[PDB]
């Protein structure tokens, strides 16, 4: 449900779908990263999946 | 009550109902039962005649 | 690497990202009740301690008033109520609206005179004196009936609810009370049978006062236990028209959150916050205050209840205000039952034993645990000999419900206090309120929230400052549904509604996939989230039922006939997901019964056995849920085999006298029959005119004619 | 059993089931389209979930019923077996030669005939084929294209006709009800399409009243609809000059007040005094219907400007000839000449925020609004508590 | 028209009650029984037009009064 | 006998450590979902 | 004058045809029967 | 075809339909695929020639 | 329609001489009182053109 939402929101903004973008990338959208963890105080980003 | 008169008589009735109540000074919505006895009545008067 | 799922919310907001803050997919917590009611009735006397404290002449327990009432001067919750503030606010609703007192008190009479007394059948469980136990509503209601019958008490057969409250109220007064108890009688084995008993007065009175009592045990977000308390049949007529009665006046209100449900409230919700950022001044702040009511029932005297019954009905016939004011005096002189009691153990010994509440005080108290000891030493007061506890003030969860949210919406509608430079406005549901202050600028705004909260305990009324917060208007919560910029994101919390209906098979189906297929239409379930849920669900359809694909190497009783079933019918793609067939539901078609679906599909030797016009696994008497799914859910299904029941897990005569005459009146089991005659009399007729058309019709032979008339002669009809 | 065993009749099928095979077939035949990604906006509206064959009101529902498969027990038929003597007849025949339980085809009935509504909140088309499917046509933040597999005008102008002749006579009451239940639309009394709608156009709601139906307690006043949320307005009579020099004594609202406010496809919030218009938020809708909404609302609320505004004449009448009260006359001239009051109204600065935004007196969505109007870039629905209160007839 | 009125002895069907010519009286069960003596119609009722045609006449008294 | 209240305790890297290795890629795989039926519409194209 | 009950009670049995007696009944049985569905039956209180 | 003749029967001088819905509906004019950027379509393997 | 001073005039122009009139017209027809009616000429005395 919620990555769902999130990816809805993502193609809100532009007008295609984008499952394939978030989770992979393609050429004009870099792979949506959120940020997971963390290390020695340097938090780190994660991948869609 | 006054539903059921409304939806079982015609407005006519009911407006006539209600003239000879004023006359009486006799408010219909205090007894809902002689206004139904009074729609009866002048039914029945208009289906005999 | 250390993972933190916390770190989500950096990139996304909360309110977005809600529904996984919930933990709505573990086991919901789950419990004796004896403490934590006389805990309940604890704080409800020592919220109101400062009230006048008299004996009732009438039941002799102690009761408490707070209202008009010392003004509290402390934080705490109050119950001090003052009657000429409450009126205050009633005139001011009323001045707000066009005689919407008047027609709201003439609809509920109106529907109050053509109410009949079965209505009371409908609701929980509740207690019954007969037996001082819970019990179904309707088993309550039949044994009250019963019982009446001994007493001279009449007016059930009269049908109306007005005869049957009379009588209930008459009741009240009979030197005597005699009825039927449960005898277990050793014979070794305890067989029950129907023992009259008789009970004098005072403990008729008690009786029909106490108040049930039992935990609150399904909650799902609260780790602390609430009791919920259950009331007697003789109540319920009357709580029943003052509740219809607060309905009729709520839902004109704009402010009231209630019985509106679903989108409804959500475009309530949306268009009032709408509403107040278009009446801000220019420049000025509308803040919106999250509160969380609590002790919301704790603090709510019934004798203000009184009051706002007899002041909603001004204008109205005296017999009608009598009535309506029936309930808030019952309310006011509750008595309330405590559990089971408490268990006390000696483990050098091995040896432990539940104490009934009765005893509770034949017990040194230095042998309960220290805390049950104060609570005790604390209770003693208004401890009754018989095991009940008084409790006259404050009011139990669940009861008054629309009189509680009218109260709330009068304090709401206020609007303003001595002129300041502020206004206020909001939503009030049943313990929850959303509040908007308006001022030009933030000092003001909370001048007016303090003075909102002041007022409030003027009425009973006290806003939790714990469960509560203030922000600027644009986001907020109500009722557990989420506003932000707009955006009111549906709490995911239907999640647990996946599982088999436990109905029947084709019934179970229909509505999960309606359920799937209205959580898509509200909720904003995805797509995706739609199609995976009809997985799952097809999933545990399949597992529940042992009827998994034909193909799949699965053994099971079933199965090797789903298997036989397989490769005995070509048409394959027609089976039903009970009978193995392959899933064939998607989003397109959730809103089609999957039998008409598929009855292109099948074969005609299949659809011909399937869809029998007689099937010994469909009954007449099976088709009473054929319209509701048990919340009443209407869903679409189609007759066939897979239309099964399960096994079953004056009451003959009642039971086997309706049953009897539907099978002769097949038209009764649809809708309400008519007439003014005795039901032998009807059915008699019925039977010999069915007889007679029976045999000119050749089904019925001669002798078995004369037999039928020799019967009915005898019945004394013919 | 499904295996092996008895083999049925398949004929029953075909008919009994009717609405379910309706469903399939218009599912079936439909049009799939693109799927617009772009955020929707959707209003919440009360819908009818499924389709009917003839909306009835639930004790005819119930009495057609009986009527039709309960041969027996039928005394004394009312004044509705007439109405619809055509939908007995062919479900009596249709259901005819079957064998399943009378329950289960009593309960298809009343799916079939009594309607089901609910509130939902919808985006386009609202007729009960696409309600079926609006689980997958509509979304959050993604549209899909749907075509699934009349006599509304035809009772609007049946209605108003019987309007036009009653009031031209006296006692218009009993003659409109003796028109209104002696018309006919092809096959039935018009109790039979005004009792399947719910409200509608102002003649339909008169004649319902005339008649014995519950009608919508929205107050209508020429085209808007409004209902009242708040405040008491005293009407007191006044006497007022009129912007074209002549002086009319009339009622005038004393007092403040706040009403929901609908016109065709446009919704929003009034709030307005004594003698002026205080605040309007609207959604944009339609040009057509954003005008007559400003307009009429202008009207209503009395406000000084708007009487300031007149230039012409006020002495119209009906198609039936007869001289109407100042109120109807000004609606009137101002809906025939709008841009009178518009240009002496006077202008407002744009409302300066995240999503408000102006409107100007062409209706483009264009900045330096009119004073006091205001176009919200949000959802209002409004509307709530449709009690059908108790309402009389003159 | 009447009540049970025994004379007829049993009740009869609807196929049967057609086959009484018009102005019969049959003895038949109204709604779950309540036994009845009814006639047959020549004719077809209209409630509505009677009522109209009332009002009409009334107030066509009232007028020429007038 | 008196309310056995629940021990006050501090924070543990068992729950650390399962955490991070509940969250990672397996080349074995079990769960499985049945199958639904073919997707006409472009909706549940998209959402397949 | 007539009843509820199916039966009447006429000054001159030739003042009505069999036609208008037997509407008039109708119309009063249905109304009684509506009533008792309504159960305003037993609430419906006569002309005295 | 109504939608037609209905607006040929009227008044305005103007031959302008303004009941786009069937006409909209009628002529398969929403059924036009809708174009995305080349990107996507060398990125996504589903569309071919 | 077409109440434009048009010939190169520039629209500031162009719209004093527009509310001018529309002053004038306002106060002959009695929309405006004396009080607006100065105020106005005050302001467009400020804008140039008059």
């Amino acid at each position: 449900q919620q990555m769902e939402a999130i990816v809805e929101q993502e193609s809100s903004i532009q007008g295609y779908d984008m499952t394939k973008a978030c989770f992979k990338g393609d050429r004009v959208n870099s792979p949506k990263t959120f940020s997971i963890g963390t290390q020695e105080g340097k938090l780190v980003k994660g991948s869609f999946g | 009550m006054d539903t059921f008169i409304t939806r079982n008589f015609q407005t006519t009735i009911i407006q006539k109902a209600k003239n000879t109540m004023a006359e009486f000074s006799e408010d219909p919505e205090l007894q809902p039962a002689m206004l139904f006895n009074i729609c009866v009545h002048l039914e029945v008067c208009y289906v005999i005649s | 690497m250390n993972i933190n799922p916390y770190f989500l919310f950096i990139d996304v907001p909360i309110q977005a990202a809600i529904s996984t803050t919930f933990p709505y997919t573990g086991v919901p917590p789950y419990s004796t009740g004896t403490g934590y009611t006389i805990d309940t009735v604890i704080r409800t006397h020592e919220y109101s301690n400062k009230g006048k404290q008299y004996i009732s002449d009438v039941t002799g327990c102690t009761m408490v008033d707070p209202t008009n009432g010392p003004l509290p001067e402390d934080n705490e919750p109050s119950a001090y109520a003052q009657l000429d503030c409450v009126l205050e606010a009633l005139d001011r609703m009323d001045e707000e609206h066009p005689g919407l007192f008047q027609a709201a008190s003439q609809n509920a009479m109106e529907t109050l005179m053509v109410t009949t007394v079965d209505k009371l059948t409908q609701g929980r469980q509740t207690f019954d004196w007969t037996v001082c136990r819970n019990q179904p509503a309707a088993t309550a209601l039949n044994t009250t009936i019963t019982s009446f019958r001994l007493n001279d008490l009449n007016g059930a057969d009269k049908g109306g609810l007005i005869p049957f409250c009379q009588d209930i109220i008459d009741s009240l007064d009979r030197p005597e009370m005699t009825f039927f108890s449960v005898k277990n009688i050793k014979k070794i084995k305890r067989i029950p049978m129907k023992v009259k008993d008789k009970i004098t007065k005072v403990e008729y009175i008690k009786r029909a006062l106490s108040l049930n009592t039992m935990t609150k045990d399904a909650e799902r977000g609260k780790l602390k236990r609430r009791a919920i308390a259950t009331a007697g049949i003789q109540i319920r007529g009357f709580v029943l028209v003052v509740e219809n009665l607060a309905k009729n006046i709520c839902e004109n209100l704009e402010q009231s959150g209630l019985p509106v449900g679903g989108n409804e409230k959500k475009a309530k919700l949306s268009n009032a916050v709408a509403k107040m950022l278009s009446n801000c001044p220019p420049g000025g702040i509308s803040m919106t205050v999250t509160g969380d009511n609590t002790k919301w029932n704790e603090c709510l005297n019934p004798r203000i209840f009184l009051a706002m019954t007899e002041r909603i009905t001004r204008d109205s016939p005296i017999w009608f205000r009598d009535f309506c004011s029936i309930a808030p005096v019952l309310f006011s002189n509750k008595i309330a039952r405590l559990g089971k009691g408490f268990m006390i153990t000696s483990k050098t010994k091995r040896l432990k034993a539940q104490i009934p509440c009765p005893d509770l005080f034949s017990i040194p108290l230095e042998r309960y645990n220290e805390e049950t000891r104060a609570k005790l030493k604390k209770l003693k007061p208004f401890f009754n000999e018989e095991g009940t506890a008084s409790l006259s003030p404050g009011m139990m969860m669940g009861m008054f419900n629309m009189l509680s949210t009218v109260l709330g919406v009068a304090a709401l509608g206020i609007k303003n206090i001595g002129n300041k430079e502020y206004l206020w406005d909001g939503l009030q549901s049943s313990d929850d309120f959303a509040l908007f202050v308006n001022a030009k600028d933030e000092e003001t705004c909370m001048e007016g929230i303090n003075d909102f909260y002041r007022t409030c305990k003027l009425l009973g009324i006290n806003m939790s400052k714990k469960k509560s917060y203030c922000n600027e208007t644009g986001m907020f919560e109500f009722t557990s549904m989420f506003y932000r910029d707009g955006f009111v994101s549906n709490f995911a919390m239907e999640l647990p509604s996946f599982g088999v209906a436990g109905v029947n098979e084709s019934a179970d189906m229909a509505i999960g996939m309606t359920i799937i297929k209205n959580n898509m239409i509200n909720n904003g379930m995805g797509p995706a989230t739609a199609q995976t849920a009809i997985q799952l669900f097809i999933a545990d359809y399949r597992y529940t039922y042992k009827c998994h694909r034909g193909d799949s190497k699965v053994e099971g009783k079933r199965m090797k006939i789903i298997k036989e079933l397989w490769e005995n019918t070509k048409g394959r793609d027609g089976l039903l997901v009970a009978d193995g067939g392959p899933n064939i539901y998607n989003l397109r078609n959730l809103h089609i019964p999957e039998i008409v679906l598929k009855y292109n599909l099948m074969d005609p030797e299949y659809k011909g056995r399937l869809l029998h016009p007689q099937n010994p696994f469909v009954g007449h008497l099976s088709i009473e849920g054929i319209k509701e799914a048990d919340k009443k859910m209407d869903y679409d299904a189609v007759s066939g085999t897979h239309s099964w029941r399960t096994k079953r897990n004056e009451e003959q005569c009642y039971a086997k006298c309706c049953n009897l005459f539907e099978a002769c009146f097949n038209s009764a089991s649809y809708r309400k029959p008519v007439g003014q005659h005795s039901m032998l009399e009807a059915m008699a007729h019925r039977l010999r005119m069915d007889a007679r058309l029976d045999y000119e019709s050749g089904r019925m032979s001669k002798d078995d004619f004369e037999k039928a008339m020799a019967h009915l002669g005898e019945i004394g009809y013919i | 059993w499904n295996t092996y065993g008895p083999i049925g009749d398949t004929e029953g099928f075909e008919r009994v089931y009717e609405s379910f095979f309706l469903r399939k077939m218009r599912l079936d035949n439909a049009t799939w389209g693109r799927i617009t990604f772009g955020p929707v906006e959707r209003v919440r509206k009360r819908v009818l979930l499924n389709p009917l064959t003839k909306e009835m009101p639930p004790d005819e529902a119930s009495n057609v019923i009986m009527e039709i498969l309960f041969p027996k027990e039928a005394g004394i038929p009312r004044e509705s077996t007439w109405i619809h003597r055509e939908l007995i007849k062919e479900k009596r025949e249709k259901l005819k030669g079957t064998m399943i339980t009378p329950i289960v085809l009593a309960y298809m009935l009343e799916r079939e005939l009594v309607a089901r509504r609910r509130f939902l909140p919808v985006a386009g088309a609202t007729s009960a084929e696409f309600i079926e499917m609006l689980h997958c046509l509509q979304g959050e933040n993604w549209r899909q294209i749907y075509h699934p597999g009349s006599r509304s005008q035809s009772m609007i102008v049946a209605c108003r006709k019987i309007i036009r002749r009653s009031i031209v006579a006296s006692n218009p009451l009993e003659l409109a009800v003796e028109i209104a239940n002696k018309t006919v639309i092809d096959t039935e009394p018009l109790k039979s399409c005004l009792a399947a709608i719910d409200g509608g156009d102002v003649a339909c709601d008169i004649i319902r009243a005339a008649l014995g139906l519950k009608i919508r307690q929205r107050q209508r006043f020429g085209r808007l609809e409004l209902k009242r949320i708040s405040g008491r307005g005293f009407k007191n009579d006044e006497e007022i000059l009129i912007g074209n020099g002549t002086i009319q004594k009339i009622g005038i609202w004393d007092g403040e007040e706040e009403f929901h406010v609908r016109c065709g496809e446009c919704r929003g919030i009034l709030k307005k005094s004594k003698m002026k218009l205080e605040k309007l938020l609207i959604n944009s809708a339609k040009k057509e219907d954003m005008r007559d909404l400003i307009i009429l609302c202008m009207v209503f609320s009395q406000d000084t400007r708007m009487f300031q505004g007149v230039r012409g004449e006020i002495n119209f009448l009906n198609r039936a000839g007869q001289l109407l009260s100042p109120m109807y006359q000004l609606q009137r001239y101002f809906l025939n000449r709008s841009n009178d009051l518009f240009d002496q109204w006077g202008y407002e600065e744009s409302p300066k925020a995240s999503e408000l935004h102006g409107i100007n007196e062409s209706m483009n969505a264009s900045d330096y609004t009119l004073k006091g109007v205001v176009v919200t870039r949000n959802v209002i629905d409004d509307f709530s508590s449709t009690e059908t209160e108790k309402v009389s007839i003159t | 028209s009447g009540k049970y009125d025994p004379d007829l002895g049993d009740f009869k069907t609807i196929e049967e009650l057609e086959k009484l010519k018009p102005g019969e009286k049959a003895n038949i069960l109204l709604y779950q029984g309540k036994p009845v003596k009814v006639v047959k119609r020549k004719r077809y009722s209209a409630l509505s037009n009677d009522i109209s045609q009332g009002i009409k006449r009334q107030r066509m008294t009232v007028e020429s009064m007038g | 006998e008196e309310p056995k209240i629940p021990n006050k305790c501090r924070v543990a890297a068992w729950v650390q450590t399962e955490m991070n290795l509940l969250s990672t890629l397996t080349s074995k795989r079990a769960l499985d979902l049945p199958e639904i039926g073919p997707d006409v519409a472009p909706v549940e194209h998209v959402g397949s | 004058i007539f009843s509820y009950n199916q039966d009447y009670s006429l000054s001159n049995e030739s003042s009505l045809d069999e036609e208008g007696k037997g509407r008039v009944l109708s119309r009063l049985t249905e109304l009684q029967a509506e009533l008792s569905l309504k159960n305003l039956w037993q609430v419906l209180i006569g002309e005295e | 075809w109504r939608d037609c003749v209905n607006t040929i029967s009227n008044e305005e001088m103007s031959n302008e339909l303004q009941k786009t819905n069937y006409a909209k509906w009628a002529t398969g004019d929403g059924l036009t695929y809708q174009k995305i950027m080349k990107e996507v379509a060398i990125d996504d393997e589903t569309m071919c020639q």
